[PDB]
């Protein structure tokens, strides 16, 4: 029972430095090489000691109070922290347990430090040792892939100026260079959490002061208001430059997928494509849609079904998300495909095949792309033609139900349930047009009484 | 040179399948047909040279 | 994780090798048309500030030498048009940005009609 008393030496440490300098050092000391329990018990027990103590100002750009024997006692204690860390979750598959634990134990300290830190110019590392993490071709045996793409998600939900997002997603693309894009679909939509990209919007009690304190308390207050209008105009310019950067950085690493086609990333390629779409340059909204029909053509040479059915979604939900200012090969894409989706058996699929966690708000969040099987996709992109994006054509109103018709012969249940639902609100729309044959007593109680 | 047109604006030949002619007379044929994707990719991130 | 680090020796190459200058822009045309080949150029490259050591001296001597070492090439309209094309951006052009130009442009029309 060693660990005891080693639980409580480092107990001593802990409220030595909470409550100093030689104590932290004397911390990384303990973690060095070949005693495992000395190695884990404390590296989890630094990690409040440095969520309490780390000062968020960018500490090392190189009196009675030091206060720089203090910070090159943090920083240069830091490196070894972290380079540590490197070392310990390096280890491949291939290794003892005792060493595999050690590096699932490391990548939570990791994860738990990135929260609270990463402001400081110590971030690239943890980066680094989290992004090699999440970026393996094989997730079924790290139970800490799911929680350290939520942190990055919300990394990415509170950065406002955009720094800390170029920071991450330029060790992702070298990441991304090195192996030939053998992504998770999730670390995809932790791309999709990038809030940087889009828009979406007394007299009595006082504490007496001298004339002294009272005048250098109006030159504080001008200086602030300074730093107050200074900041505004720096993050300002911040963001265009890392608005600029990032989506140069987002679109390439979604438009090499697009050469590679991975059979499951190009859902979420797309769910980029047309949230992150309409803050590009607007002259490339005209060479996105010539991308999109490239992409319907490579499928008319001949898995290459939900493709074009994602094409189509997507191409509507573009030109439907130009929300502030003012399509013949899609809806010619539907009345083309309509044969080829009800002759495969693949029309429902949960899809939950390598995405480990769904990702932020998919309550409010609405996947407008990708919403669950190919049943909602043809409900979208019909949706998506005789609801939005105008397209009115009574003719091809009168073209679309006589084909639903001759797929009605080849449907499962639910998808024929809600193509009838469709048919319903067509005749809402242009009022010419357990069983089996159940509610087409009602819409043939449509035809009869009506022409 | 192996193309053999002058100081003239290549807006001609933008309708056309080959650039120019040759000494000996033969069609310099336009060498790739290249995709959608490969042409945004170098609107946004632009190559090395250009 | 080697290449993680050797491409990156290429990626930072690529940025002290890219163009960012008229001057240096209307260079790369006329070696692109047939203008001057690498031979001319070598010959061009021995100036009036060339053989200056520039690693060993201090930061204060060379920041007064490199903004008065800048010797005026003759520039075109057609290596402007490509550096404009080089730096434009993004997000320089969206719909938000479209729109808002009209929505001054109305503003000036209405102005004009106060009167």
């Amino acid at each position: 029972e060693k660990i005891l008393q080693l639980k409580e030496d480092i107990a001593d440490l802990v409220t030595k430095v909470m409550e100093n300098t030689a104590a932290l050092g004397r911390l990384c000391k303990m973690v060095e090489s070949k005693n495992p329990n000395t190695c884990k018990f404390s590296m989890l027990a630094l990690v409040p000691v440095f969520k309490s103590i780390i000062p968020g100002y960018r500490i090392r750009p190189l009196e009675v109070s030091k206060l720089r024997n203090f910070e090159q006692a943090l920083v240069y204690n830091y490196k070894n922290y972290v380079g540590r860390l490197q070392s310990l979750s390096k280890t491949p598959s291939n290794a003892a347990p005792i060493q595999v634990s050690l590096g699932i134990l490391a990548t939570q300290a990791a994860k738990e430090l990135i929260s609270t830190a990463s402001h400081f110019n110590f971030r690239t590392d943890i980066f680094t040792l989290l992004l090699r993490r999440i970026c393996k071709p094989r997730i079924s045996t790290d139970p800490t892939s799911i929680q350290i793409i939520q942190t990055f998600e919300t990394l990415l939900n509170e950065d406002e100026e955009g720094s800390i997002s170029f920071e991450i997603l330029r060790i992702f693309n070298k990441i991304l260079k090195t192996r030939n894009f053998n992504i998770e679909e999730s670390v995809l939509n932790m791309l999709l959490s990038l809030d940087v990209l889009h828009d979406y919007d007394k007299k009595k009690d006082r504490v007496h002061l001298s004339k002294k304190q009272r005048k250098a308390r109006k030159e504080m207050q001008q200086i602030e208001e300074e730093m107050r209008n200074a900041e505004q105009a720096v993050s300002a310019e911040e963001r265009e430059r890392n608005q600029s950067e990032i989506l140069k950085i987002v679109f390439t690493i979604y438009l090499n997928i697009l050469k590679n086609n991975a059979k499951t990333l190009i859902g979420s390629v797309l769910e980029g494509l047309t949230k992150f779409g309409n803050m590009a340059n607007f002259d490339l909204l005209g060479d996105f849609l010539e991308v999109m029909k490239e992409l319907i053509s490579d499928t008319e040479f001949d898995a290459e079904v939900r493709k074009a059915l994602l094409c189509i979604v997507s191409a509507f939900s573009l030109i439907s998300n130009t929300q502030y200012m003012k399509l013949s090969k899609f809806v010619d894409g539907l009345y083309a495909l309509l044969p080829y989706i009800c002759l495969d058996a693949d029309i429902e699929l949960s899809y939950r095949s390598l995405r480990l966690a769904d990702p932020l708000n998919n309550e409010i969040i609405k996947p407008s792309v990708n919403v669950s099987t190919k049943a909602e996709l043809l409900l979208k992109a019909l949706d998506h033609v005789f609801f939005r994006s105008k397209s009115g054509t009574k003719e091809r109103a009168t073209a679309f139900t006589k084909r639903l018709y001759m797929c009605i012969s080849h449907t499962p249940e639910k998808t024929s349930i809600a193509i009838l639902k469709f048919i319903d609100k067509l005749m809402n729309r242009y009022p010419e047009i357990a069983a089996t044959l159940w509610d087409n007593a009602l819409l043939e109680k449509h035809y009869c009484p009506v022409v | 040179t192996q193309n053999t047109i002058g100081n003239i604006p290549l807006s001609a030949y933008d309708e056309m399948p080959h650039i120019g002619y040759d000494i000996n007379g033969k069609r310099i044929m336009r060498p790739a047909k290249g995709s959608a994707l490969d042409q945004l990719l170098d609107s946004i991130e632009l190559p090395e040279g250009w | 994780s080697e290449e993680e680090k050797n491409q990156t020796k290429k990626e930072k190459h690529s940025r002290d090798i890219d163009i960012a200058t008229v001057e240096a822009m209307t260079l790369a045309h006329q070696l692109a048309l047939g203008q001057k080949n690498k031979h001319d150029l070598v010959d061009e490259g021995f100036n009036r500030y060339t053989f200056r050591d520039t690693e060993n001296l201090p930061d204060w001597f060379l920041e007064d030498e490199k903004e008065h070492s800048k010797i005026n090439k003759p520039i075109t309209k057609e290596a402007a048009m490509a550096i404009k094309e080089k730096i434009k951006a993004m997000n320089a052009r969206p719909i938000k940005k479209v729109a808002e130009a009209k929505a001054r442009k109305r503003m000036r029309a209405v102005a004009r009609l106060e009167k």
